[PDB]
C-alpha cells in the first residue's frame, strides 16, 4: 500500500512521465515550418524548462521526507 | 524497545543540535507550567486647536522611567515646541476635593498642573498626551506659559536637542524613580 | 439538548494541558507532555504525533484547512510543525516564555504572546519580527482572534485586561476592564482567558474568581454574568453550538463540576458533572458538534446534540 | 466663489490685478500670459504666509502680540530654505541669532 | 472589517491622503491590480513575472507562472473575479492565461494570440474580452463548457464599419447591466455592444466625441458616470443613460492647463464615483491628481511620490492607492493612517482638544436581558460594502511549503 508516500511519488514521477510524455512534443512543435519575434518559442526549451532541470533539486527533496520519517519510526 | 532506540538519536543528540534557543540572562523558569505558580513579583527583564498646527510626532509607548512616556520619534532641536498641554480648567476649591477623591479610591497620579494659582489643568479623564511624559530632575522640557487671544494655553517646549526615541523628562517644581543619579532621591 | 457520546482516553498519565479540535469537525490533537496524539472520529482510529519542543507544550494551534499545527513552549520556542511533512518554521523571537496563541483566518500569521508585557507578530514565509504590541503590565494568557474575520486581536492577561488590539499596525484599540490601578487595593480580579464568539460581535472573559461574563466590545459594558452557583488555574471556555435557538457556554471549574448555561436567558438547565470527578481542568475546545475536553489527567469526553 | 476681484476667482489674498499691472509696466517681457499672474500671486502669498507663520510663532515665544523685525529675523535666520532664500539680505533692525562658538565657552 | 469599527470617533475619509507602504520590488511592474478585497495585489511584472503580494506584510504568497504559462515577455493588464478566485492575464507573450488559486502555479487554459496585446477586461469570471493590437473589432474569449473552445467573438456586428475609426483599444463592461459593453476606438468613437450572453450584438449606441487615441474609458461603479482619457490632454467625464438604449452627454472637462501632460490612467471612487484620480505622463508630474467629479476643481494631490507613476489600482475595502512608479519599478502605496488612541488605555479617558471650562455642578463636594444572537455573521461595515460574502481565500502553498527553507 503505502498509501502515505506513494501520493508524492506519483507526483514525483508525475515530473518525469505524465509532464514527460505531454511537455516532450513541444520540442517537434518546432518542426512545421523547416527543421523571431514570430515563435520565439525556442528559449523556453531550457528558460521555462529551466525550472523543469532544477526541479530534480526539489522532487527528490520531496523524496527524501520518507527518508527522514520511515527512520524515524 | 528497538523503535524508541532508534528514534532515540532523533532527540538525543539531535536535541542538543535543535535546542540552541537560549537568548536570554536564562532566569529561574524549572517550575511546571502545570502547577501554574502565580509569581505576583513587579521583575522586569525587558529593557526599560489653535496650536495644533505647531507640534510634534512624538508617540507613547511603555516608559524606560515609569508606566507611560512619551517618545519623540523625531530629532527636535533646540527650542521647538513638543506639544500643548491640553485638559479641563477647574479653580483651586474644585480642584482640591478631586486631589484627595482620585486618591480615596486610589489611583495615584498628579494628574493636575497650574496656569495661574486659581485654576488647574486636570489632565485624569481628560486631557491631551501632554500628560504622559513624567519627572526626571534633570531637565529636558520646561513649560512657560503663553497667551493665545486672551486665555492662556500652557505650551511645553524643549531643552536640548531630543533625538529620535529619547525619552523627554519634565520638572515640577512643587523618590526619584528616574534611575539617575545626578539628582535629588526624592521629587521635592 | 446534550448527551454524552463515547470517552476513550483513560485519565492518568503525563501533563495534559490543551484539548484541540480542527475546525473541521473531525481531526483532533490532544497535548500531552512534549506529544500529540491525533484522534480521528469518523472510523475511531489513534495516531501519535511528537514534536521537536524541549519543554512542556501550552501553545496548540489548529490550520482552518487542517494542514499544520503550530505549538508553543516556554524555551522561546515558536515552532510551526506539518501534519506529516515535519517541522516548518521556528521563529524563537521573544524574550519571554509563551502561554497560547491563535491564527489569521487567512492562515499566514500565528499570532504570539509574550510574557515580558509585548505581543508580536510573525509571518510564515518572511520569518521576521513583524510587528510590537508592548501595551500590557503582566504576563498574556490567551490572544483569541475571531472566528469568521481575521481583523481584531483581543487580549487576555493575568492582572486584569480585557484590551482589544490591532492586527493591521499593531495599536491599542479597546479596553473594557481597567488594570492593577484606579482602585490600587487588589479589587479588580486578574482574568484567565477572553475568547470571541462564532460571529466575532460578543466576547468571551472567564476570570480568576471564576466568573463567567460575555462582552459586547462595542458599547463599553457587558450584557451577560454566569455565576457559579476563587481558582487557581488557567481553565479554559467555549461556546458549544447546537443547531436549535440556544448556544450553551462552558468553562471548567476547580474539579470536575462543569455546569453550562444559557446565554440567551440566563438559567442553568444542563451540567456534565459525571466525569472529571479528581481531574482538574484546563483545556476546553469543540467541533460542529463534537466537542472535547480535558484536565490534568487526559479524559478526552465526546458529546452530541 | 465670486466673479469680480480675480483673486477671489483664484482664491488668493494677494491682488492679481496689481501684479498683471506690474509685469507689463515693469517691461519684463513682451506678452504676459494671463494664467501668469494667478501663479506669481499665488508663490508671493504663499512665501508670505511661510515667514508670518513663523514670524508670530516666535512672536508666541518672546510673549509678545505684535511682531517687531527682531522676530523676522529669528524666524528667517532659523529656518534653512528662508535662509537660503534670503542668504544676502540684511533685515534692518534686527539683531542676529544668538550663537557663541563653543571653543569660547567655558570648562 | 472590524478594526474600522474600534478606529475613529465615527469620521473616515474618503481617499487617503499620506503613503505609508512601498513594495521594493525592483524588477519593475506594469499593472497593479488588487483582490476584490485588500488582501492580495496582483502585480503585472515586466520581464514576465506575477509576484503577487499579501497586503498585511509586504513579502509575497505565490507566483503565477511557475508550473505552466509562465510569461515570456511582459504581462500587460489583469483582472479579477467576482469572488476572487480566478486571475485572467494579458500580457505581451501572445498569452490569455485565466490562473486560479486553487492550484497556485499552474495555468488551465492559453491562447497563442496572432500577435500582442493591450488590456483584458472579465464580465463573468470566464468570460473576458481581450484587446488584440491591430484589430477593429474585439474577439472576446470565453471559457466555455470545454476549456478549448476560446469562441473568438468578433465585437462587430456583420455590416458595421468603423473604417475611419481604426481599431478597438479599450473595452470595459457595465457594472450594473454586466451585458452591455462599452469599447471605444482608435480615432475617436464610441461603441456598445449588448452580448447577449446566443451571440447577437446590438450597435446601440455609435457616436464620436473628438479625434484621438481613446487610451482608456472608464465606469463609475453607479454606472452613472463614465470617464473618457484621449491621446490628447483631456478628461471628458460623461454620464451614462442606459434602461438597450444609451446617450451620453458632456459632464466635465479636467486639463492640466500649466505643463498640458497626458493622463495615463484614471479611476473612480467606490459608491457613485465622486471622485476621480489621475496619473500624469511627463516628467517632473510627480504625483496623483483628485477631482470633485461635480464641480470640476483640483481639490487634492497625492504628494507622495518622487517618479511618475504609470498604472493606477483604488480598492475600496482598504482604500488604498497602489502605483507603479515606472522610472524605478517600485510599487507606491497610498493608505489611511489611522493615529493612535490613549482613550483605549483605561474605558474612561477622553482626548479632548482644548482646555474645556467645565461647569461646577453640585456632586463635587458630596462623599440585563437584552436580545442576544450569535449566529449571523456581520452584514454591513462602517464603509457600506458588500460585504457577508465570505471571500475566495488564497490558500498557501502547502504543496511545497516545508522545502521553502532550502533553495526557494
Ligand atoms: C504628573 S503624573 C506623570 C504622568 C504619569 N506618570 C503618566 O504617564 O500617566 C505623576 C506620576 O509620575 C510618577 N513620578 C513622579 N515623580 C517621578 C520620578 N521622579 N520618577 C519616576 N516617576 C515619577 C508618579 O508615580 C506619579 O504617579
Ligand atoms: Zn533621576
Amino acid at each position: 500500500k503505502l498509501s502515505k508516500l506513494n501520493e508524492e511519488d506519483a507526483v514525483i514521477e508525475k515530473y518525469v512521465n505524465w509532464i514527460g510524455e505531454v511537455n516532450e512534443r513541444l520540442s517537434p512543435h518546432f518542426n512545421q515550418p523547416t527543421g523571431w519575434i514570430t515563435l520565439s518559442q525556442n528559449d523556453l526549451s531550457e528558460q521555462k524548462d529551466s525550472l523543469e532541470n532544477v526541479k530534480r533539486r526539489l522532487d527528490l527533496l520531496i523524496s527524501v521526507r520518507t527518508n527522514q520519517l520511515r527512520i524515524s519510526f | 524497545y528497538q523503535q524508541i532506540e532508534q528514534n532515540g538519536i532523533i532527540r538525543d543528540n539531535q536535541i542538543a543540535l535543535n535546542e540552541k534557543e537560549f537568548d536570554s540572562t536564562l532566569a529561574s523558569t524549572t517550575g511546571s507550567f502545570i502547577a501554574e505558580g502565580f509569581k505576583k513579583i513587579p521583575d522586569k527583564l525587558k529593557s526599560s486647536n489653535q496650536l495644533t498646527k505647531r507640534k510634534k510626532p512624538v508617540t507613547f509607548a511603555r516608559s524606560a522611567i515609569h508606566n507611560w512616556g512619551l517618545y519623540a520619534l523625531e530629532p527636535i532641536a533646540a527650542k521647538e515646541m513638543i506639544i500643548e498641554y491640553v485638559g479641563e480648567s477647574i479653580r483651586q476649591p474644585v480642584a482640591e476635593m478631586r486631589e484627595k477623591r482620585y486618591i480615596k479610591s486610589g489611583i495615584g497620579s498628579s494628574y493636575l498642573f497650574r496656569i495661574d494659582e486659581n485654576t488647574v489643568i486636570d489632565a485624569t479623564k481628560r486631557g491631551g498626551i501632554a500628560r504622559f511624559i513624567n519627572h526626571c530632575c534633570e531637565p529636558s522640557c520646561t513649560a512657560k506659559i503663553i497667551k493665545v487671544d486672551g486665555r492662556k494655553r500652557i505650551v511645553i517646549y524643549a531643552l536640548r536637542d531630543i533625538g529620535t526615541n529619547e525619552e523627554l523628562t519634565y520638572d515640577y517644581k512643587f523618590p526619584c524613580l528616574c534611575g539617575a543619579p545626578s539628582c535629588k532621591g526624592f521629587l521635592n | 439538548m446534550l448527551q454524552f457520546d463515547k470517552q476513550v482516553l483513560p485519565a492518568s498519565g503525563k501533563i495534559s494541558t490543551s484539548c484541540q479540535i480542527s475546525p473541521d469537525g473531525e481531526l483532533i490533537a490532544i497535548c500531552q507532555n512534549t506529544d500529540m496524539l491525533v484522534y480521528e472520529i469518523s472510523s475511531s482510529k489513534m495516531m501519535k504525533l511528537t514534536t521537536t519542543h524541549k519543554e512542556c507544550i501550552n501553545c496548540l494551534c489548529w490550520s482552518p484547512d487542517s494542514k499544520c499545527i503550530a505549538s508553543g513552549s516556554e524555551d522561546f520556542t515558536v515552532e510551526i510543525t506539518h501534519i506529516i511533512y515535519g517541522r516548518i518554521r521556528r521563529l524563537m523571537g521573544h524574550t519571554a516564555p509563551v502561554i497560547s496563541i491563535c491564527y489569521n483566518n487567512k492562515g499566514n500569521i500565528l499570532c504570539s504572546s509574550s510574557m515580558d508585557e509585548s505581543i508580536k507578530e510573525w509571518h510564515v514565509l518572511s520569518g521576521t519580527a513583524l510587528k510590537t504590541m508592548s501595551a500590557h503590565s503582566d504576563a498574556v494568557v490567551s490572544i483569541d482572534i475571531p472566528k469568521f474575520d481575521s481583523s481584531i486581536l483581543s487580549s487576555g492577561s493575568y492582572d486584569g485586561l480585557i484590551r482589544i488590539f490591532d492586527t493591521e499596525s499593531g495599536h491599542c484599540l479597546k479596553t473594557l476592564t481597567y488594570d492593577k490601578d484606579w482602585i490600587a487595593e487588589d479589587g479588580v480580579v486578574p482574568i484567565s482567558t477572553v475568547k470571541f464568539s462564532r460571529n466575532g460581535k460578543f466576547l468571551l472573559v472567564k476570570s480568576l474568581d471564576n466568573v463567567v461574563k460575555l462582552w459586547e466590545y462595542t458599547r463599553g459594558t457587558v450584557v451577560r454574568t454566569f455565576l457559579w452557583p476563587k481558582l487557581k488555574y488557567n481553565c479554559g471556555l467555549e461556546l458549544i453550538y447546537p443547531q436549535g435557538k440556544d448556544p450553551l457556554v462552558i468553562s471548567g471549574n476547580d474539579s470536575g463540576s462543569m455546569c453550562v448555561w444559557n446565554v440567551y436567558s440566563k438559567n442553568l438547565v444542563q451540567k456534565i458533572d459525571e466525569k472529571h470527578r479528581n481531574s482538574p481542568l484546563i483545556s476546553i475546545s469543540a467541533s460542529y458538534d463534537k466537542v472535547a475536553t480535558l484536565s490534568l489527567n487526559g479524559e478526552c469526553n465526546l458529546f452530541r446534540v | 466663489a465670486k466673479a469680480k476681484t480675480r483673486s477671489s476667482r483664484a482664491g488668493l489674498q494677494f491682488p492679481v490685478g496689481r501684479v498683471h499691472r506690474l509685469l507689463r509696466k515693469g517691461n519684463y517681457a513682451e506678452r504676459v500670459g494671463a494664467g501668469a499672474p494667478v501663479y506669481l500671486a499665488a508663490v508671493l502669498e504663499y512665501l508670505t504666509a511661510e515667514i508670518l507663520e513663523l514670524a508670530g510663532n516666535a512672536a508666541r515665544d518672546n510673549k509678545k502680540t505684535r511682531i517687531i523685525p527682531r522676530h523676522l529675523q529669528l524666524a528667517v535666520r532659523n529656518d534653512e530654505e528662508l535662509n537660503k532664500l534670503l542668504g544676502r539680505v540684511t533685515i534692518a533692525q534686527g539683531g542676529v541669532l544668538p550663537n557663541i562658538q563653543s571653543v569660547l565657552l567655558p570648562k | 472589517a472590524n478594526l474600522l469599527l474600534q478606529d475613529p470617533f465615527g469620521v473616515l475619509k474618503e481617499y487617503p491622503e499620506k503613503l505609508t507602504h512601498t513594495l521594493e520590488v525592483p524588477v519593475a511592474a506594469v499593472c497593479v491590480k488588487f483582490s476584490p478585497r485588500g488582501d492580495y495585489l496582483a502585480v503585472g511584472c515586466s520581464n514576465g513575472a506575477i509576484i503577487i503580494y499579501d497586503m498585511d506584510s509586504l513579502k509575497p504568497i505565490a507566483m503565477l507562472g511557475t508550473h505552466s504559462g509562465a510569461h515570456t515577455r511582459s504581462v500587460q493588464s489583469v483582472c479579477w473575479s467576482n469572488d476572487g478566485r480566478y486571475l485572467w492575464s494579458s500580457g505581451r507573450d501572445w498569452y490569455a492565461k485565466l490562473w486560479d488559486m486553487t492550484q497556485p502555479t499552474k495555468c488551465f487554459q492559453q491562447y497563442k494570440f496572432d500577435g500582442p496585446l493591450w488590456s483584458c477586461h472579465v464580465v463573468r469570471w470566464n468570460v473576458c474580452i481581450v484587446t488584440v493590437v491591430e484589430e477593429p473589432t474585439a474577439y472576446v474569449l470565453t471559457l466555455t463548457d470545454r476549456q478549448n473552445a476560446f469562441h473568438c467573438f468578433p465585437l462587430l456586428e456583420q455590416d458595421q464599419d468603423i473604417s475611419g475609426h481604426g481599431y478597438t483599444l479599450v473595452a470595459c463592461p457595465h457594472p450594473t447591466i454586466e451585458s452591455i459593453i462599452i469599447t471605444g476606438t482608435s480615432k475617436g468613437w464610441i461603441n456598445a455592444f449588448q452580448l447577449d450572453l446566443e451571440d447577437k450584438i446590438r450597435c446601440c449606441y455609435e457616436e464620436k466625441i473628438a479625434n484621438a487615441n481613446i487610451k482608456q474609458i472608464i465606469i463609475s461603479p453607479s454606472g452613472t458616470r463614465i470617464a473618457i482619457n484621449g491621446s490628447d490632454r483631456t478628461i471628458r467625464q460623461y454620464q451614462l443613460i442606459v434602461e438597450h438604449s444609451v446617450s451620453i452627454e458632456l459632464e466635465h472637462k479636467y486639463q492640466d492647463i500649466i505643463n498640458r501632460l497626458q493622463w495615463n490612467t484614471i479611476f473612480f471612487s467606490n459608491h457613485s464615483g465622486e471622485y476621480l484620480v489621475a496619473s500624469a505622463h511627463g516628467s517632473s508630474a510627480h504625483d496623483l491628481y483628485l477631482w470633485e467629479t461635480s464641480s470640476g476643481s483640483l481639490v487634492r494631490v497625492l504628494e507622495g511620490a518622487d517618479e511618475e507613476l504609470l498604472d493606477i489600482d483604488w480598492n475600496f475595502y482598504s482604500m488604498r492607492i497602489a502605483s507603479n512608479g515606472f522610472e524605478s519599478g517600485w510599487v507606491y502605496m497610498w493608505s489611511i493612517v489611522i493615529p493612535p488612541k490613549w482613550s483605549a488605555l483605561a474605558p474612561d479617558f477622553e482626548e479632548v482638544e482644548e482646555n474645556i471650562d467645565y461647569q461646577e455642578k453640585e456632586n463635587e463636594f458630596d462623599i440585563e436581558e437584552i436580545a442576544i444572537d450569535l449566529c449571523t455573521p456581520e452584514k454591513y461595515d462602517v464603509r457600506g460594502n458588500d460585504i457577508s460574502m465570505p471571500s475566495f481565500v488564497i490558500p498557501i502553498d502547502y504543496e511545497g511549503v516545508i522545502i521553502q527553507q532550502h533553495w526557494a
